[PDB]
């Protein structure tokens, strides 16, 4: 092959089943896509006796929400909030 | 919206079959206090059957 791109990332035990080309999900439509002439591998391994926290680990974060479908391969930086309604957010979360 | 309730042990079931329910007046007013669930968004159960 030419070229590999790792894509370094932790999710949880429950929200694996969505990594697959074709797939519907929190992760798999506003996070991480894969599409139909995707081609590679998928490595996994168990973190969970090294990178867990008793009070819970908030190094890293995920996002649930966005206004569309997200793009594969690209990365969101963005920290603006979701605004649902026509109330604006301010920077903050509150109604709508 | 119901005045009465029920106590922990002694809960009512109230069946939701062959209806419609409009849920959208409820999450685009929230006096809802915390929702927290795993794995189906409550947001996202407006086009769902």
């Amino acid at each position: 092959f030419t070229n590999v791109y790792a894509d370094s990332f932790v999710i949880r035990g429950d929200e694996v089943r969505q990594i697959a080309p074709g797939q519907t999900g929190n992760i798999a439509d506003y996070n991480y896509k894969l599409p139909d002439d995707f081609t590679g591998c998928v490595i996994a391994w168990n973190s969970n006796k090294l990178d867990s926290k008793v009070s819970g680990n908030y190094n890293y974060l995920y996002r649930l929400f966005r206004k569309s479908n997200l793009k594969p391969f690209e990365r969101d930086i963005s920290t603006e909030i979701y605004q649902a309604g026509n109330k604006p957010c301010n920077g903050v979360a509150g109604f709508n | 919206n119901a005045t009465r309730f029920a106590s922990v042990y002694a809960w009512n079931r109230k069946r939701i079959s062959n209806c419609v329910a409009d849920y959208s007046v409820l999450y685009n007013l929230a006096p809802f206090f915390t929702f927290k669930c795993y794995g189906v968004s409550p947001t996202k159960l407006n086009d769902l059957c």
